[PDB]
């Protein structure tokens, strides 16, 4: 906002069965789309580097109400069924989820970030009059110190 | 008396930009008409002279060419610029002497 | 003439030696990094 | 797994990766040298004062 | 204002601008290396020049002297000298290919950022000729007065023009001091345009091997050319240590290991190679004058190349013919050097006159000419 850096982006962590897609998304003028990934990847680095506990506090209370929300009604709860089973295993309760938020912490988050996003070659996809995005290289050193 | 025509079509392979997919046309340099010329470029046509020659850019990148069945031939090459550009230096041609008047 | 001479000489060998694997270590960084462009891949897909 | 185990302490953070060049570069340096000049001293066997010194010092008047 | 911290810094903004986030065509090739080596070049010359300047005494009874000093007595001086007297060549060697390139591409055709090299060209040159006087040798001293002796071919406004130059009679003390604070200062004046230089280019960006629009596909000069330039730069530095560490004098003539005496003249008087291909051009016309002229426009020349391009392409890439002559040209380069580094009897000086004969010719009516007949061709 500060920059107007996009239109809208944002944080996923798609789980498949044996992998997953962990990164973000935004949409952008053809012409901040540098400065706005610059600013993402930069985000990104933060994280394994110098995560406070206010940050996880606040991300933990808004996970929780996250979650609780996925299982609002009886669609969304036989969805959350009809998955937790086929993928998972056995079905797992908001009070074992929760628990298993309470449990982390500032540190944890560094090393697991650290784990899967330092320095790690990372896929693209750019889409349109993305003229300002280029060049990989550039972007795979994004991977690292900040 | 082809001797022109068998001279044109050798110089053209003795250039030999088709190496590279491009047309004749392609390879001229941008001058002030040149430049002109391209923004009357119908869409299509334009986009893809674009193409060929990031194509061709990419090839001399890589410091390669393009496989001998998908050079341009002498005759299959389209002359897609000269009348768009004839006609720029026509129009200016007829400006430039008319303010001396 | 040149009481160098001798320690110049030993420069020299000394200078081959860090030169030709300094080169060849910059060598290849250049080519890991160009790689990239070089492998490159395009395709003109238009609408039709 | 030594590729494995040095871009895991060494080459990682690129703290510890500068910090290896230094030393590193220290060991290189001290043992370069040596080499160098022992290939050198080798290719002139004998012409070099370091060899024919023994024939005035200490033996002489 | 910005983000990150080297577009909203005045300073870094020029060390990025310039250097890391420029915008760089993709397939330019080893031809463009050139240019940060000829930069690289003058950062270190003028280190080098600095740190001999530091031990050197500018006048007609300790120049000699205090350069041998230099290498006798100064940790590394010697070293340092070679690396000097040396860079000089390889930086030479460096501007030939930059130019060489550049006709060959029709870089010239970026007007302001060729004039401009063109200028730096000259002061280079001129530099050099400054710098060989300084240690006072037989070929330092005679060279002087052979060039500077030229200006008194001009009429009436150079008998004078001469005089001054020297500040006496002859090549002297009051010239050597003279050059001395000359060869100290226009490096600097090099350094200064060369930010000139780089700067109309950055006003339209690098010319590529094809001459066609880079804009469809550019790369950030960092890493992509940063890279590229220091592996340039290690197998240029190769030769450049090589020869200046195993073979020292290969290139300089030895009669400037004999202090310089006005009583008497050496054998022979001739400059270092890259200086060679202009002496023999010199030595072609008889009449001071003439060849004087002819000096002047086989460098000044350069300056009207630009006017003398009728392709409808740019670069010669795809144009055969005038590659040729382009070849033709460069080896016409190699004789005149040739030319210049003999004496001046049969049959070099006929063979002489014939390669500036034809240098002149190619530049002025070949090139243009078959540069016509060749859009022709392509039937425009
Ligand atoms: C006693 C001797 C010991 C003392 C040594 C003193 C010198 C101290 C130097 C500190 C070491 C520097 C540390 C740099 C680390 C930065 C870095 O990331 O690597 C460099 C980085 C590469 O990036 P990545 O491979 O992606 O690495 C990512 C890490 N996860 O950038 C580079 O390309 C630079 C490295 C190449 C250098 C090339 C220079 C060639 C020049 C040689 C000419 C010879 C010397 C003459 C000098 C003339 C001076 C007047
Ligand atoms: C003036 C002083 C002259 C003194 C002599 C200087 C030293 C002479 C050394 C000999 C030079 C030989 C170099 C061999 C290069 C051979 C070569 O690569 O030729 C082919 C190749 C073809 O290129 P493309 O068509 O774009 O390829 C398409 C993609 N594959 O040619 C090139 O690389 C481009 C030519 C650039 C090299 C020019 C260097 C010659 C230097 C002389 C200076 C001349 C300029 C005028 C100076 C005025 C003062
Ligand atoms: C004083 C020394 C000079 C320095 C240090 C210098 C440096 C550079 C640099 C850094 C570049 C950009 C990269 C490249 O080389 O392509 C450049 C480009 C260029 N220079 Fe020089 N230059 C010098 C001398 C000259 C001379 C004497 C000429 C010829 C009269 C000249 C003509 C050019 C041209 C035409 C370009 C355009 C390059 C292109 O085609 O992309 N320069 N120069
Ligand atoms: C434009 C870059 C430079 C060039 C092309 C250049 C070239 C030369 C040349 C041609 C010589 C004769 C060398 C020999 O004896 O074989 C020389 C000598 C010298 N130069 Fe430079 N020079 C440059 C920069 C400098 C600078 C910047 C200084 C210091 C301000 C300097 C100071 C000297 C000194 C002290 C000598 C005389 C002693 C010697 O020959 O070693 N030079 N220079
Ligand atoms: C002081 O004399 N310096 C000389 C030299 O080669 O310095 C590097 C030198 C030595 C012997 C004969 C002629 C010269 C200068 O000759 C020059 C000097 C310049 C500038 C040019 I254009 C063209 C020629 C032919
Ligand atoms: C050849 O040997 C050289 O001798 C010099 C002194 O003579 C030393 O300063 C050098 O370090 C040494 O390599
Ligand atoms: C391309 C860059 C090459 C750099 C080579 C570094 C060579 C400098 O090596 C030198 O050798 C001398 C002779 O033993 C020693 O006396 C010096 O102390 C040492 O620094
Ligand atoms: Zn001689």
């Amino acid at each position: 906002v500060e920059h107007k850096l996009c239109h809208s982006f944002q944080t996923f962590n798609t789980s498949y069965s044996d992998t997953g897609l962990f990164g973000f998304h935004f949409v952008a003028d053809p012409l901040s789309i540098d400065d706005m990934m610059f600013c993402a990847q930069g985000e990104w680095m933060r994280l394994c580097t110098s995560t406070t506990e206010s940050e996880v506090k606040r991300a933990k209370n808004h996970l929780r109400s996250a979650m609780v929300a996925q299982l609002d009604g009886t669609t969304p709860v036989c969805e959350t069924i009809g998955s937790h089973l086929l993928n998972y295993g056995r079905r797992i309760s908001l009070e074992e989820w929760d628990s298993r938020i309470s449990a982390v912490d500032a540190r944890m988050v560094r090393d697991v970030c650290s784990k899967y996003i330092y320095d790690k070659c990372p896929a693209l996809a750019a889409v349109g009059p993305i003229e300002q995005l280029l060049d990989y290289n550039r972007i795979r050193s994004g991977m690292y110190w900040i | 008396g082809r001797l022109m025509d068998r001279i044109r079509k050798w110089y053209y392979n003795a250039a030999g930009f088709n190496k590279y997919g491009l047309m004749r046309d392609d390879t001229l340099y941008e001058d002030d008409d040149v430049k002109e010329a391209l923004k009357r470029l119908p869409e299509d046509l334009y986009n893809e002279r674009m193409f060929r020659i990031k194509r061709a850019l990419d090839l001399s990148l890589k410091h390669r060419i393009l496989p001998k069945e998908q050079w341009v031939k002498y005759e299959e090459d389209k002359p897609y610029l000269e009348p768009y550009l004839k006609e720029v230096i026509r129009e200016r041609l007829e400006r430039e002497a008319w303010n001396k008047k | 003439a040149e009481p160098e001479h001798d320690q110049r000489k030993r420069m020299g060998l000394k200078m081959l030696l860090i030169s030709a694997l300094l080169t060849s270590l910059l060598y290849y960084m250049k080519r890991h990094k160009w790689s990239v462009l070089k492998s490159r891949k395009m395709a003109y897909r238009p609408p039709k | 797994a030594l590729l494995r185990q040095a871009y895991s302490a060494l080459f990682r953070r690129t703290s510890t990766f500068a910090l290896t060049v230094v030393l590193g570069a220290v060991l290189f340096e001290r043992a370069f040298d040596q080499g160098a000049d022992a290939i050198f001293e080798h290719l002139n066997e004998g012409k070099l004062w370091k060899h024919i010194k023994h024939k005035y010092e200490a033996s002489e008047e | 204002m910005a983000p990150n911290i080297r577009k909203s810094h005045p300073l870094l903004k020029m060390i990025n601008n310039s250097l890391i986030d420029l915008p760089a065509p993709s397939n330019i090739s080893a031809w463009w290396n050139f240019g940060s080596l000829l930069a690289v070049c003058l950062m270190t010359q003028i280190l080098t020049g600095l740190l001999l300047a530091m031990h050197y005494t500018a006048d007609t009874s300790l120049a000699f002297s205090s350069v041998a000093h230099t290498c006798r007595n100064v940790q590394y001086g010697w070293l340092i000298r070679n690396l000097h007297a040396n860079g000089a060549s390889f930086f030479f060697i460096c501007i030939f290919l930059h130019i060489g390139r550049g006709l060959y591409y029709g870089s010239y055709l970026y007007k302001e950022t060729w004039n401009t090299g063109v200028i730096l060209l000259l002061t280079l040159m001129a530099t050099a000729f400054v710098g060989y006087v300084l240690p006072w040798g037989q070929m330092s001293f005679w060279g002087a007065t052979v060039i500077t002796n030229l200006f008194s071919a001009i009429p009436y406004i150079g008998h004078t023009l001469v005089e001054w130059a020297w500040g006496g009679f002859s090549v002297d003390n009051p010239t050597l001091t003279r050059f001395f604070a000359l060869h100290f200062l226009l490096p600097f004046a090099i350094a200064g345009i060369t930010i000139i230089h780089l700067t109309f280019l950055h006003e339209s960006g690098s010319n590529n091997p094809l001459g066609i629009s880079s804009d469809s596909d550019k790369i950030p000069f960092h890493p992509y050319y940063s890279f590229k330039d220091i592996l340039g730069l290690t197998l240029m530095l190769t030769p450049f240590l090589t020869l200046a560490l195993f073979s020292p004098n290969l290139l300089g003539d030895p009669e400037n290991f004999t202090p310089a005496n006005p009583l008497v003249t050496p054998p022979h008087i001739k400059p270092e190679w890259y200086f060679l291909f202009a002496y023999a051009i010199l030595r072609s016309i008889p009449n001071k004058l003439g060849g004087v002229l002819a000096l002047a426009a086989s460098v000044l020349i350069l300056f009207l190349i630009p006017f003398l391009h009728k392709s409808k392409q740019r670069t010669m890439t795809f144009r055969p013919l005038s590659q040729t002559l382009f070849w033709l040209l460069v080896a016409n380069l190699l004789i005149l050097t040739w030319i210049g580094s003999q004496p001046v009897e049969h049959p070099f000086i006929i063979i002489g006159q014939m390669a500036s004969l034809s240098y002149f010719t190619i530049l002025l009516i070949l090139f243009p000419t078959i540069g016509t007949l060749e859009n022709k061709m392509l039937n425009y």
